[PDB]
């Protein structure tokens, strides 16, 4: 734990002292070293310690950091996917922004204090406002959308944290507190409602993904959407269970509506990144609802399905970024004959699209089975509703694949050696998790 | 819980109850109780009396809005040039119409609220929503298409916000103290006060 | 109070020196004397802030005990 | 101030000082309660300041005298 | 050439509409003086107002917001006429 | 006589520094650093508590960035007026102190304007003067009525509450700040939008000047946020932010949370220092982030104090309004970031006089973790 | 690596911090005018 935190603090530190020509190499080495430190944290985490594997405090309640089942999975996932982001991004400015964002996000996951969680997570507010609103390829509207949505939801969460700190005297997770108030429960809930894109607060995610860089999109999809489940398991369910059980019909209404309308909105997309971004929104609802059941199956299934999403959607975003570099287009209608023109890119694209459709040899299958089993434990109709409307995803995925597959094209647009190096780890991890090493 | 095997949170026994224990030995209150005037104005028994007591607020607001607009007009008219028309003949309709229409909207709101509460016999969210819906309907009699929908919704939403954050919110968090021991948890060993803190005196302005 | 105040102060003195160099367009290693001065003064200031906080903590404890808050010996141990 | 514009003190300084002394004696935890306990001294001070009760008594005497004279 | 948003209206008609904002501008002290005076007296009178229900207060605020006219609106539309 | 000596020493100090500067007036030292240090030393003799030490700290940090003996002398006059506002026990002390401060504001505004800037700066000073005359005349008239009715001058009254509302710049009394501070020097706007507030907050807390009405702080919050979002000019954005925040701080202070407002005013001074004394884009960016309340910097702590005090009093309307108005103000702050790094190439004056600006940015970044105990 | 001792030490630290905060939240008015609420405080007025 201490080694992981030290390395997380070391990565932004190194950029200040590097030569500004060695920045990429030093950043890549630092990212791999942080991954190794995360593996060490996993090694030193004994399953005998059932509640929390590790807890460290550095002199205050705010400096209390700890790893649990959800935290450990999410932290390993972010440390796994960061190096790919590092290689995809060029320039000292971009490297600095992405390193600071990753440091803040990775410190948020292991934090055990709601106020420190808020402080670390929202520190990356301007960095995305600048990142998504970059000079030539960015849009100011999307940056405004994401920044305002995050600010309002996080401020509601902050108000609830202040009320808890006033009443209980503490806001740390390790101190058992329960509240039945609905205002505080909604204050904590609204952040989850916005951060995990859930209709009708999902509008920020699409505009952000399309106008963010490929490394930015990879991080956003990979771990920033998963921060919702760390907040839910760590800071909402322990204290706000009475409210989630009181509002369960409403929770199901909103979750299933998000699933259905996000699936239907995906059908109206002509941009590849928008297609992947809307697939993410439909995928988040099952996670949110499975956790909300507050059962052993639901929590495990949600964290598993988060890992599956954080291995599948970064791959699709990376492949789309590679294709956009090769073609300078993201419109499906311009892109044809990709099967003949890019056999190696097409194979991986089809593999990852099959993963997104939750086919058996992929982690999404196991994760979906567990989540659907939890929903079936609550009620049969709950699982039946989700299982049927999964067919909408097949329609748009198949239409996109058919449009890209064949036609007449005069351009060889296939990936280079650097690109294949970029996705090889994701493919290997996807296979390893798919065979059951979840 | 922070584990994937058993449900998060906890449960409290419904059979077992905990005897209330006082937050402090001697209680000193700096919060004054509602005045008799507040109870008089809040009384909705007689809908006419309730309406006539609460309209002066609406008439006042309409008068300020009309005065603002009338002064914006007056400021513009040139003193150096003698004007053939009479300025007050121009300006009085502004203030009078603004005040009258504001008073009419507030009258509909208060009357419908009191009438619904009397007929229903219960204090509920629905009385405010229906009074607001009627007031917003009166607002959008001859207005174009989105406005027949939006104004009933906004005027109905306003009493919901007033009820939610003016009545439900204070009553939900009366017990929470912030000093001594947490309201639910008195078994824990925290410093117990002889007297509650008085951060300010009862106000008198 | 805080047991990590001095280390934090030294690191923050480094923050001052390096940031001041970067804002002015200079490299982080430029003006070496500023680094030592910033580190030493920031360490001393962080320490002093900690004792000030502790002293007013103790003054508040005395006041509340006078007022009637029945603080125990362990609670009196919480305030150094 | 209460210094008196000629010498000594103000014309109602001692009444106010009586009220202040009574507020000092009380043990109530808030100023408002303490003023509630010492209200009668404040009524003496207001009586010395404006003499409203004496004015009302003179008004009643004058009114009854006029009623008697008219009859 | 790039796809661009269609701008409703004619160029000269829109410019003529915009030119109706170019009118003699009063100085803001005249409004501020009256607002300060009546606001001071208003704050003195408010302490004597009866206590109103929160619902009525919110409805009064909504009505005031709807009835408030922006100073620019009067500027564009002002006519020195009966 | 010994108790009088403590006050008399401050006079004698100021007078001898004044006459020394008058005698030692030369072109060789137009920037009189020595008299600035002498003034800073002299103001240490007026520190008796923590709030007075905060007053001294802000006064010195202000006097560093004034140029010339004359402006520094009038900043010392402002410090004396503020020190007596804190110690005022009745109507006369409040009046004497605050209109002395108003005179110092008029003089400082007049002497920091160029010939080409006189037409607008003198207009704004005159408008400020007339509005201040309205406020003072109403205050003293109602004070005369109260002194007649009660026989005593008591600073716990509605009259001083409304006068201090004018001084704070809340709800219907914030326009003089908008008109005056738009046309005056940036340092003058900075020092007179932060330093005066501390004395008023201390006077309110110590003399029990609190009202049950929450309309004025609510109006300040909503009006400030909406006008900040609708204002095209950058100076108006920064000026309206103060209106919103001081309305919220007024709501907190009425309920007796003196400690949190005394921390907020200092964190706000440090946060506003960098955006007002704009020399570097990065410093201004950190300052704007701090004013927004953004987590990595000390501004988050200061706003957190006020918001944490709000949830304690448990007034729902205030909390709901706070959230929405905070979002609206955040849009304007984002406009400020956009203007610097995301609109057009930006070139600014190379005014390399960052006396305490680098220290203030360092304090905003660093100070969050030491002060975390407060919230 | 005695996980039990680490767990209990960390919990004790957090519980002590909570107790200290709730003591720190017990605040009467510090106003100079407020002699009733603070009657027992030792003060001197120079006025
Ligand atoms: C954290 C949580 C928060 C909680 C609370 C936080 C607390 C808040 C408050 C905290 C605030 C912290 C942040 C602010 C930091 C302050 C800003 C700052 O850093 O300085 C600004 C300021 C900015 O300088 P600048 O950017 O150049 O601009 C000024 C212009 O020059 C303008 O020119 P000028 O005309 O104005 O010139 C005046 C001035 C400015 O002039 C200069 O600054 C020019 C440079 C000065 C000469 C170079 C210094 C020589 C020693 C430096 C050692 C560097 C070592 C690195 C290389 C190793 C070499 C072997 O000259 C001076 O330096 C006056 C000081 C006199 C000392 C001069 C040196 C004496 C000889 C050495 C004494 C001992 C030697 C032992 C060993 C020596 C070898 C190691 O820096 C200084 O003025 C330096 C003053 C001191 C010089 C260093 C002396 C250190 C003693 C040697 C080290 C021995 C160990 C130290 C411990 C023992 C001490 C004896
Ligand atoms: C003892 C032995 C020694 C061992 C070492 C131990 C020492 C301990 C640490 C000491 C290391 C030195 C610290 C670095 C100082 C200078 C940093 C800097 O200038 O930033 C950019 C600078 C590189 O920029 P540059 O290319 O050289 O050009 C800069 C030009 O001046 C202007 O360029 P521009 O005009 O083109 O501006 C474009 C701007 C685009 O515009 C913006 O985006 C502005 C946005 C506003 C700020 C960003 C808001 C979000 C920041 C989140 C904080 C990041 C950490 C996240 C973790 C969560 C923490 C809760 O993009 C950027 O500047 C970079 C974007 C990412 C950097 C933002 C992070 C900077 C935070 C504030 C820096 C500290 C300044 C202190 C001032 C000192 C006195 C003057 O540094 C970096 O390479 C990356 C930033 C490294 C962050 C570490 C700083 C610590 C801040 C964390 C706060 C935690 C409390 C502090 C505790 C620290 C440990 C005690
Ligand atoms: C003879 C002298 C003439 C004056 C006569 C009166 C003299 C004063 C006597 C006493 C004064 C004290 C009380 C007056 C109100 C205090 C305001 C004040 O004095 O500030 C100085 C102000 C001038 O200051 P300034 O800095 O030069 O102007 C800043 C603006 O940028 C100005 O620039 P602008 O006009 O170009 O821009 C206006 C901007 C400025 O923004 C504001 O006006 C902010 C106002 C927001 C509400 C204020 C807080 C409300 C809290 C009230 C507390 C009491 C109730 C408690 C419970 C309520 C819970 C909320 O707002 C707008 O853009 C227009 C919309 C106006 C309301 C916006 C909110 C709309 C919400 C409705 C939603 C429905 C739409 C749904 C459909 C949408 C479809 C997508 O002087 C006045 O405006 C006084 C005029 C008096 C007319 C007010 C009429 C009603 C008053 C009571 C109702 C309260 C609502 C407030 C309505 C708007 C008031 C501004
Ligand atoms: C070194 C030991 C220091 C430790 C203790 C300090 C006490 C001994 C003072 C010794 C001097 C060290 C200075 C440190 C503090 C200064 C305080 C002070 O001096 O007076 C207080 C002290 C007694 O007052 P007290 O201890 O506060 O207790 C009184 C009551 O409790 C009423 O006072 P209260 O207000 O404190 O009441 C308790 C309060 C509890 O209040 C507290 O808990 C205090 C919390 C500590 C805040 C510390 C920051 C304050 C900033 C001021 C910086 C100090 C400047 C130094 C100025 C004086 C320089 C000597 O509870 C409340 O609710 C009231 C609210 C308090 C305000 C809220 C606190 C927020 C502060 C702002 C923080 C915002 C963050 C900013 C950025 C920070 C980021 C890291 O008075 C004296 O001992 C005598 C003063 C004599 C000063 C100068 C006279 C000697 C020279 C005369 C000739 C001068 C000309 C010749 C020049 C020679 C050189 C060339
Ligand atoms: C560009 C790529 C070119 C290279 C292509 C590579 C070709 C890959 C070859 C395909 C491999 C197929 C093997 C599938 C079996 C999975 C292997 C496996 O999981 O190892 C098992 C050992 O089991 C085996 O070895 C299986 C024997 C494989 C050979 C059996 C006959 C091969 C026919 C294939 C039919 C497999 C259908 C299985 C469907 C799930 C691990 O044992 P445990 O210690 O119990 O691990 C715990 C279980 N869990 C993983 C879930 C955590
Ligand atoms: C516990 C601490 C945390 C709480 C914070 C509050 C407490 C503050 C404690 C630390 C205060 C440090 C203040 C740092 C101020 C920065 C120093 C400074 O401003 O120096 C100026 C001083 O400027 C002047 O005007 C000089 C005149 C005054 C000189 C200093 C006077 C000293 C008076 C004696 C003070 C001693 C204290 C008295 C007894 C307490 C020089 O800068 P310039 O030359 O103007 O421009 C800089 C240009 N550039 C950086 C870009 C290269
Ligand atoms: C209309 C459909 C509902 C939309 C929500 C969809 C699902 C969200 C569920 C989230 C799960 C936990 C949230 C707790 C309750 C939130 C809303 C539940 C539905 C609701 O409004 O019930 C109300 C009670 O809650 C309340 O009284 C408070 C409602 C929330 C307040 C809104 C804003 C609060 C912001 C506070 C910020 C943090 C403050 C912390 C101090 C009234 O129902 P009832 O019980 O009165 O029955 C009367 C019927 N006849
Ligand atoms: C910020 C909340 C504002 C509401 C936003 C809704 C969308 C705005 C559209 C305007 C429509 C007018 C507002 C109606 C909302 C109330 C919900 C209707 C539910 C309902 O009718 O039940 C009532 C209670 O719910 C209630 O009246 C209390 C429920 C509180 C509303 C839901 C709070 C959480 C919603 C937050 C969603 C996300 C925030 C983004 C806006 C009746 O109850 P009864 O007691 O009268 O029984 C009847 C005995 N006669």
């Amino acid at each position: 734990m201490s080694l992981y935190l030290f390395m997380l603090f070391l990565q932004p530190l190194s950029l200040s002292f590097v030569s500004r020509s060695f920045s990429k190499i030093s950043s890549l080495m630092m990212s791999f070293a942080t991954l190794w430190s995360a593996v060490y944290m996993w090694f030193t985490s004994n399953g005998a310690n059932q509640t929390f594997y590790q807890v460290v405090s550095w002199g205050s309640d705010w400096s209390t950091f700890g790893v649990c089942y959800t935290s450990l999975y999410i932290s390993l996932l972010c440390a796994f996917i960061f190096p790919i982001c590092v290689i995809l991004v060029q320039g000292y400015r971009a490297l600095s922004i992405l390193i600071c964002i990753q440091t803040a996000v990775s410190l948020s996951i292991v934090s055990l204090h709601m106020l420190a969680f808020y402080a670390l997570f929202e520190s990356s507010l301007l960095l995305f406002f600048i990142l998504i609103g970059r000079r030539k390829y960015g849009s100011l509207s999307a940056a405004y959308n994401i920044s305002i949505y995050t600010f309002i939801s996080a401020l509601g969460f902050l108000i609830s944290a202040f009320w808890l700190n006033w009443s209980f005297g503490s806001v740390c997770a390790l101190l058992p507190n329960e509240e039945a108030n609905s205002f505080v429960a909604f204050g904590i809930f609204i952040l989850l409602w916005v951060k995990a894109p859930l209709v009708p607060f999902h509008l920020w995610l699409p505009e952000a993904h399309v106008y963010a860089p490929t490394a930015g999109s990879v991080l956003l999809a990979g771990v920033l959407l998963k921060i919702s489940i760390v907040g839910l398991h760590v800071f909402f369910l322990p204290i706000c269970a009475s409210s989630i059980v009181k509002a369960f019909p409403l929770i199901l209404s909103i979750c299933l509506g998000s699933f259905i309308f996000s699936s239907f909105s995906t059908l109206k997309q002509i941009d590849l990144k928008k297609i992947v971004a809307y697939s993410s929104i439909s995928h988040m609802a099952i996670v949110f609802l499975s956790s909300a059941t507050n059962s052993g199956l639901g929590i495990q299934g949600a964290v598993l399905y988060c890992i599956a999403h954080g291995l599948i959607s970064p791959g699709l975003f990376l492949l789309v970024g590679i294709l956009y570099k090769n073609t300078n287009t993201k419109l499906v209608f311009y892109l044809r004959g990709l099967s003949q023109q890019a056999p190696v890119w097409w194979s991986v694209w089809v593999f990852f699209m099959l993963g997104n459709l939750a086919f058996p040899l992929f982690p999404n299958f196991i994760a979906e089975v567990v989540c659907l089993s939890a929903l079936f434990k609550n009620h049969e109709l709950y699982a039946y509703a989700f299982i049927f409307f999964s067919f909408v995803g097949t329609v748009y995925s198949s239409t996109v694949l058919g449009r890209l597959k064949g036609g007449v094209s005069s351009q060889c647009v296939d990936a280079s050696r650097l690109d294949v190096i970029s996705w090889n780890p994701l493919v290997l991890a996807t296979v390893v998790t798919g065979i059951g090493y979840m | 819980t922070f584990n994937y095997v058993i449900p998060y949170g906890g449960s409290s026994s419904y059979t077992i109850n905990n005897e209330p224990v006082k937050a402090e030995e001697v209680t000193v209150d700096f919060s004054k109780e509602p005045s008799a005037s507040s109870l008089k104005l809040a009384d909705k028994s007689d809908w006419i009396a309730y309406t006539f007591n609460n309209v002066p607020l609406m008439a006042t607001v309409g008068l300020l809005a009309g005065a603002h607009e009338a002064f914006l007009h007056y400021e513009r008219t040139p003193i150096y040039g003698k004007r053939t028309y009479n300025i007050i003949k121009k300006l009085a309709p502004i203030v009078i119409n603004k005040t009258a229409y504001a008073t009419l909207l507030g009258a509909i709101f208060c009357a419908t609220d009191a009438l619904y509460e009397n007929y229903s016999g219960k204090k509920s969210y629905t009385s405010g929503m229906v009074a607001g819906a009627a007031t917003g309907a009166v607002f959008a009699i001859g207005r174009p298409l989105p406005q027949p929908l939006v104004w009933p919704l906004v005027f109905a939403a306003a009493p919901v916000i007033a009820d939610l954050f003016g009545e439900v919110y204070p009553e939900s968090m009366k017990s929470a103290r912030g000093y001594g021991t947490p309201y639910g948890f008195e078994n824990l060993d925290d410093a117990v006060p002889t007297r509650n803190p008085i951060r300010r005196n009862p106000h008198h302005y | 109070g805080w047991e990590y105040a001095g280390t934090y102060g030294a690191l923050c003195g480094m923050v001052y020196a390096i940031g001041s160099n970067v804002i002015s367009g200079r490299a982080w290693f430029r003006r070496p004397w500023v680094h030592v001065t910033s580190v030493t003064l920031s360490y001393l200031g962080s320490k002093l802030l900690d004792e000030v906080q502790d002293t007013y903590y103790l003054e508040h404890l005395k006041r509340v005990e006078r007022k009637g808050l029945q603080v125990t010996e362990e609670h009196k141990k919480l305030f150094s | 101030s209460g210094f008196g514009l000629q010498s000594g003190t103000a014309r109602c300084y001692d009444w106010y000082m009586d009220y202040l002394k009574c507020m000092d004696e009380s043990k109530a935890p808030m100023i408002t309660l303490r003023k509630q306990e010492c209200s009668e001294w404040l009524e003496d001070y207001n009586e010395c300041l404006h003499r409203d009760k004496l004015k009302l008594r003179k008004l009643l005497i004058e009114r009854e005298k006029n009623k008697q004279e008219a009859a | 050439d790039e796809p661009k948003h269609q701008i409703p209206g004619n160029a000269l008609d829109n410019w003529a509409f915009l030119r109706t904002y170019a009118k003699p501008l009063p100085d803001m002290i005249h409004y501020y003086y009256y607002v300060y005076l009546f606001g001071f007296f208003f704050v003195y009178k408010v302490a004597d107002f009866p206590e109103y229900s929160p619902r009525v207060l919110v409805m009064a605020a909504l009505i005031g917001s709807l009835f408030y006219v922006r100073r620019d609106w009067v500027h564009r539309e002002f006519k020195d006429s009966p | 006589m010994w108790e009088n000596l403590w006050y008399l020493d401050i006079l004698i100090n100021v007078l001898i520094i004044t006459i020394f500067g008058l005698i030692s007036c030369s072109s060789s030292a137009t920037k009189s650093y020595d008299l600035k240090g002498c003034f800073i030393i002299s103001m240490v003799g007026g520190v008796y508590d923590i709030p007075s030490a905060i007053l001294w700290c802000l006064a010195s940090l202000s006097i560093l960035n004034f140029n010339g003996f004359f402006a520094s002398l009038f900043l010392v006059f402002t410090w004396i007026s503020n020190l007596f506002a804190m110690q005022s026990l009745n109507f006369l002390g409040i009046y004497l102190a605050f209109e002395m401060q108003s005179l110092c504001l008029l003089v400082l505004g007049k002497i920091t304007a160029n010939e080409n800037q006189r037409w607008f700066a003198y207009r704004g000073l005159l408008k400020y003067l007339v509005l201040s005359l309205i406020a003072g005349s109403i205050f003293i008239f109602h004070a005369s009525s109260s002194y007649l009715q009660s026989g005593v001058m008591i600073s716990d009254s509605l009259v001083t509450y409304v006068f201090l509302l004018f001084k704070l710049g809340v709800a219907p009394f914030h326009m003089y700040t908008l008109e005056l501070f738009s046309v005056v020097s940036r340092h003058v706007a900075f020092v007179f939008s932060t330093l005066p507030k501390l004395s008023v907050l201390y006077l309110i807390s110590n003399s029990n000047i609190g009202s049950e009405c929450v309309w004025w702080g609510l109006i300040s919050l909503w009006l400030g946020s909406i006008s900040q979002y609708q204002s095209v000019f950058v100076r108006s954005i920064l000026l309206y932010s103060s209106v919103a925040e001081i309305g919220l701080v007024l709501l907190v202070l009425q309920e007796g949370f003196s400690w949190e407002a005394f921390s907020w005013v200092s964190i706000y001074f440090l946060s506003l220092s960098g955006v007002w004394h704009a020399n570097s884009k990065f410093v201004s960016a950190i300052s704007v982030a701090s004013i927004a309340g953004l987590p990595p910097f000390l501004g988050f702590i200061g706003k957190a104090q006020i918001l944490k005090s709000l949830v304690s009093i448990n007034l729902g309307i205030l909390i709901f309004s706070s959230i929405l108005a905070a979002t609206i103000s955040f849009i304007g702050y984002l406009r400020l970031i956009r203007l610097m790094y995301l609109v057009s190439p930006v070139k600014w004056k190379n005014n390399k006089d960052s006396s305490f600006i680098n220290w203030s940015t360092w304090m905003l970044t660093v100070g969050t973790l030491p002060m975390v105990y407060s919230v | 690596v005695d996980s039990q001792a680490e767990w209990y030490a960390e919990y004790d630290k957090l519980e002590k911090a909570r107790q200290k905060r709730r003591i720190w939240k017990w605040r009467d008015s510090d106003s100079r005018d407020e002699y009733a609420i603070n009657a027992e405080e030792p003060v001197i007025y120079i006025r």
